[PDB]
RNA sequence: GGGGGGGGCAAGUGUUCUUCGGAAUGACUGGGCGUAAAGGGCACGUAGGCGGUGAAUCGGGUUGAAAGUGAAAGUCGCCAAAA
RNA sequence: UUAGAUACCCUGGUAGUCCAUGCCGUAAACGAUGAGUGUUCGCCCUUGGUCUACGCAGAUCAGGGGCUCAGCUAACGCGUGAA
């Protein structure tokens, strides 16, 4: 029997006296799941196919590629306004960085 | 009897105690689907939904967690209607249960079923 | 057949057909009644469930059949379907053992009927709820008069009369539900609840909670319906309410009032006229008794069909078309004040 | 939900891959997987009630750890709460280790109180919680064998000898953030509860 | 009388906690003046303390069922060393079964130093109707099988020895079983325990739907 | 070995021979072959065994029903007389 | 060399080792593990294929090799099984 059902049955078959904490272990059950297979799916943000390859230039952008594909459903190449776009934001966000 | 079935009933087995849920035989069957079917409004699984009918072969299963020993037998033999009574003795809990499958002309049975249509066939599956 | 799904503990007979929409027949209702009769002394079994199918809950009465085998005139077709469906809902509310309910579809017209009068409703965010019988003819019948009649001021006349949807996050919030959960995280808690070797309801009741009530966050639900009800629906008679209404064909909130008058205008004037004489007297009765109240209301609203029209409602509706018809001979201008005794005539 | 954006917010979901079970992993990131916050936070409902609720019957708890990270966290509790002895407190500071909760009435008469603590106390602890990574092992051990209910923190990493005879298991994961306040949930159970 | 005796060892063992707790946190300073008290004290909650666990001998840590034994002898050759082992089974008529197996320097000994160890870890069997088993099944040890098949209520127990006196106080009265292979003592034991334990009654094969008659 | 005393059976006892069981000790029911006896040095291939699917047909095997026969004595259930 | 020495120790040394063709047909022919098919938690490697690459591997096949969850085993242990 499992360590909460064993238990039960032995006190109600009378075996041993019942322990301090039986009330309470009914009245909590255990966290259990739905029993599933192996494949641990790998789980991707659907930007990945250029941050890699965009951080390589210069995390911002490891978000900023959602901004960018907003608009990708008609992308062509629009890698380079986008990495024109990350020169706007941190040629501006260094001027105040280097003003403060 | 096959044994593409031996190996559809103990890929079920194995995958049980081995605690995966939901599983895919490549070669199907008919009598192989009749006995899936057999086990699931018996109780031992949840679903078992063939895919291709024909040409191709695939069915995926999704599992509850019973006890499924289940071995599918090779060496034909008879069994008569008035014999079961006495051969679903030779089963794992002698007296009191599992399911000795019988095939019959009537559709393939079990031998509760059997022994009411007071039909025959030949032997296939056990239960426990 | 309907489905039974004997787990452990937790057997759940599962009604179903879902070329019919999970409507109700005599069958259906009957067997259920047969297999609630077999649990209720059984040590084996701890409590029972009710679900559905994988689109809705609960929808329709088969009173299209009803009307189908109602054009004949035998008398026991119809009044065995209503008695088998009352001293079913009695049952129910009678029962020694817990009762839980889902719900996620379109549950309708007898959608919470056959529920609500249990231990505990888990909703979902697709749950959508609402009673038109006042818009087929009929009433809402079979406790509805219980569950709706005891509900905040004047709030079961706005949901029986005029019938509007009653969705997840509104019966948590209105207590409609006494639980809440999410659709593929359903099972979840349905394993969670079978596996159980548990017995009293005051520990079912904790392990459900644990994924039970977590979410009130209502904004635009009833914020302030209650009291734009409490102008109208608090007065005495359908047709004061609705007059009163006719003046609110207003200038800031008309929005709203325009709406649930058109809503009130779907429905039959005699009906609209019965269901005033459900609410209005079972807010204050037990269930059995307000059951039989409806009993002798749908037994003779149906054959001593004098002043409403219980068929064309179903010919219409759904037969022909959602096209109001002819309903209204006698609109409620002109309904009888004993029109609604002469429905309610062998109150003996 | 609120509350999961929190968990999110606790570095806590996401912990490397040296796992046994996958019950829980939402998915993974190359460094990373992330378990499912919503089933965290369910262990914890499920496990503080337990407690909550043995405490309507005030039965001895007995805390363990032994990485102390948590040291200044826990110690806020245990002391005047729970258990009530901070004198025990002292133990648990420095315990776990030797003849241990089955020969829990062993002599240990042997002082010679040098730069030592030799505490030994005993009474049979009625439910056990502990959070560490592994050196602790006697106490799993024990409570399996004696039938004490266990409440643990279990990573990715846990033999299954222990994965499946500890009940309750909270697969909170600590993770980059390291030891972040936690024990302060179990710290509002057990006070303003004992009524 | 027994929680009178408990709270009042907890009463000794409470003012050996005080004591010792204040002289522990007293570290700083002169070392005897102190350490006296300490072992004195000390060796006090010992005598008092491992009387808690002392109880469970004799008179409770003891219960009404029955007992029997088993004994072989062991060996160290340092010199000739011999020592000897023992095997205890307790049961109740009812189905408690439990067991355990200890060792001594000498056979009253040994059977002694298991009468109160018997009644720990204790396993409890389900005998259907009161005189006999639920059904036939096979269960086997590392190297010992067994199996169990009832009967109807008159033929009576046919077992062997080390197996009929654990069906026989078991509560069993009508169950046929044959052991195979090894013909060993303390395997026959605990294959017994693995195999009555085995076995699955109606109200456990209601594990899943189905009332289960019993054919009336 | 002798004296006494006691247990088991009983007009019968005990020894040997004879056959089964225990004996899963030829394992179909009811085994093994890594280190314990036992995987061939290796393959090829003959019979032989066994071995994919779905569609159709036939009805040999299969299977349902009836009669004949399966000597009587025997085993066995019951019943009755018989001691 | 020893009590003695057919020996081990030294120095000589033919048959034999080697090639040509034939004959035998055996070895601790030793993973001391027949052959084949399906199902099985991983990690570490690694021989040679394949796909995908954007700082670098990820994937996929055939194998060869350790370490393991479990499973089994009288015990050791294997886990390309001894599941």
């Amino acid at each position: 029997g499992d360590l909460l059902s064993k238990t039960r049955r032995l006190v109600g078959g009378l075996a041993t006296r019942e322990p301090v904490w039986l009330k309470a272990m009914e009245a909590s059950p255990p966290p259990v799941f739905p029993r599933s297979n192996g494949k641990i799916q790998k789980i991707v943000l659907p930007e990945d196919p250029y941050v890699r390859k965009f951080a390589n230039k210069h995390r911002v952008y490891g978000c900023r590629v959602l901004e960018l594909k907003e608009h990708g459903i008609s992308e062509g190449d629009a890698m380079s306004v986008a990495n024109m776009e990350y020169l706007s934001e941190r040629k501006e966000m260094k001027k105040a960085y280097k003003r403060l | 009897g096959r044994r593409i079935l031996n190996d559809a009933l103990r890929t079920i087995v194995n995958a049980e105690r081995r605690g995966k849920a939901s599983v895919e035989l490549k070669p199907i069957s008919t009598v192989m689907s009749s006995f899936l079917r057999i086990m699931k409004e018996k109780g031992y699984i949840k679903n078992f939904q063939v895919y291709d009918p024909h040409r191709v072969g695939r069915i995926t299963v999704d599992l509850q967690g019973r006890v499924n020993d289940c071995k599918a037998l090779t060496y034909r033999q008879d069994v008569r209607a008035k014999e079961i009574e006495k051969y679903t003795e030779r089963t794992l809990p002698t007296r009191q249960w599992g399911y000795v499958v019988i095939t019959t002309p009537d559709g393939i049975l079990d031998h509760e079923e059997a022994i009411k249509r007071n039909v025959g066939g030949q032997v296939l599956g056990f239960f426990y | 057949q309907v489905l039974v799904e004997g787990k452990a503990k937790s057997r759940a007979a599962i009604l179903n057909n879902p070329s019919s929409l999970n409507a109700l027949s005599a069958p259906m209702v009957g067997r259920l009644k047969r297999l609630y009769e077999s649990w209720e002394e059984n040590p084996a079994i701890s409590f029972v469930l009710m679900k559905g199918s994988g689109k809705t809950f609960c929808s329709g009465a088969d009173v299209l059949s009803l009307y189908h085998s109602i054009n004949e005139g035998n008398t026991e077709e119809s009044k065995l379907f209503f008695e088998n469906l009352y001293k079913f809902v009695y049952l129910q509310g009678t029962y020694l053992k817990p009762n839980i309910a889902i719900m996620d579809g379109v549950t309708m017209g007898c959608g919470g009927g056959i529920s609500l009068p249990g231990m505990f409703r888990v909703a979902t965010d697709k749950t959508v709820l609402a009673h038109p019988e006042v818009q087929i003819g009929f009433h809402p019948d079979a406790g509805a008069s219980y569950y709706l009649s005891r509900l905040p001021g004047y709030l079961g006349e706005y949901l029986a009369l005029t019938g509007q949807k009653l969705n997840g996050v509104e019966m948590i919030a209105c207590g409609l539900a006494t639980h809440y959960c999410l659709n593929a995280r359903l099972p979840l808690i349905e394993e969670r609840i079978g596996k159980l070797l548990t017995d009293d309801p005051a520990v079912i009741e904790d392990s459900l909670a644990q994924y039970g009530d977590l979410v009130y966050p209502d904004s635009s639900s009833v914020l302030h319906k209650i009291e734009l009800i409490d102008k109208y629906f608090g007065l005495d008679t359908v047709e004061e309410i609705i007059e009163a209404m006719e003046n609110e064909a207003a200038n800031s909130c008309n929005e709203w009032c325009k709406k649930t008058l058109k809503q009130i205008k779907e429905a039959s004037p005699l009906s609209l006229k019965i269901t005033l004489q459900s609410i209005r007297e079972g807010r204050f009765q037990t269930l059995d008794q307000c059951l039989t109240h409806e009993y002798r209301i749908s037994i003779c609203g149906v054959s001593k069909v004098v002043s409403g029209d219980f068929c064309e409602g179903i010919r219409a509706r759904l037969v022909d078309k959602d096209f109001a018809p002819k309903w209204d001979p006698p609109r409620l201008e002109d309904v009888s004040k004993d029109m609604v005794d002469c429905y309610f005539t062998p109150a003996s | 939900v609120i509350q999961k954006l929190l968990n999110t917010g606790a570095h806590l979901g996401r912990r490397a891959a040296e796992h046994h079970f996958k019950q829980y992993a939402y998915g993974t990131r190359n460094g990373m997987t992330i378990i499912d916050s919503d089933k965290t936070l369910i262990c914890l409902r499920s496990a503080a009630h337990f407690v909550a609720n043995l405490a309507h019957m005030r039965g001895n708890i007995f805390f363990v750890n032994t990485n102390p990270l948590f040291d200044e966290i826990i110690e806020l509790t245990s002391r005047r709460i729970q258990g009530d002895s901070y004198n025990h407190n002292r133990a648990m500071n420095l315990w776990k280790m030797g003849g241990f909760l089955t020969n829990s009435y062993s002599p240990k008469k042997f002082r010679s109180r040098h730069k030592k603590l030799c505490f030994g106390p005993t009474t049979m602890p009625d439910c056990v919680v502990v959070f560490d990574s592994e050196r602790k092992s006697s106490v799993i051990l024990e409570a399996s064998k004696l039938q004490i209910p266990v409440v643990a923190i279990v990573d990715p990493n846990v033999p299954l000898e222990f994965f499946e005879k500890i009940t309750y298991p909270v697969p909170a994961r600590d993770s980059v953030k390291f030891v972040y306040l936690f024990c302060n949930v179990i710290t509002k159970c057990f006070v303003a509860e004992q009524m | 009388e027994r929680d009178d005796i408990l709270l009042e060892k907890l009463n000794a063992i409470d003012k050996k906690l005080e004591i010792k707790l204040s002289e522990l946190d007293h570290t700083f300073g002169k070392k005897g003046k102190r350490l006296e008290e300490e072992i004195r004290e000390l060796a006090e909650d010992r005598n008092a303390l491992t009387e808690k666990k002392r109880q469970p001998l004799y008179r409770k840590g003891y219960d009404v069922h029955v007992i029997d034994v088993k004994k072989v002898c062991k060996v160290t050759k340092g010199g000739r060393v011999e020592r000897y082992t023992a095997l205890m089974v307790c049961g109740n008529y009812e189905g408690i079964i439990g067991y355990a197996k200890a060792k001594a320097e000498t056979g009253q000994s040994a059977m002694q130093k298991a009468y109160e160890k018997c009644f720990q870890n204790l396993h409890y069997v389900e005998r259907h109707e009161e005189h006999t088993i639920a059904h036939a099944i096979q269960t086997s040890y590392k190297k010992t099988k067994l199996y169990l098949w009832p009967a109807p209520t008159t033929t009576g127990m046919k077992a062997g020895r080390v197996v009929k006196t654990i069906l026989l106080l078991a509560g069993f009265k009508n169950i046929k079983s044959k052991v195979i292979g090894s013909r060993n003592s303390y395997n026959t034991v605990k294959a017994v325990l693995k195999a009555l334990n085995a076995v699955e009654t109606p109200k456990d094969v209601q594990e899943k739907f189905g009332r289960t008659v019993v054919e009336k």
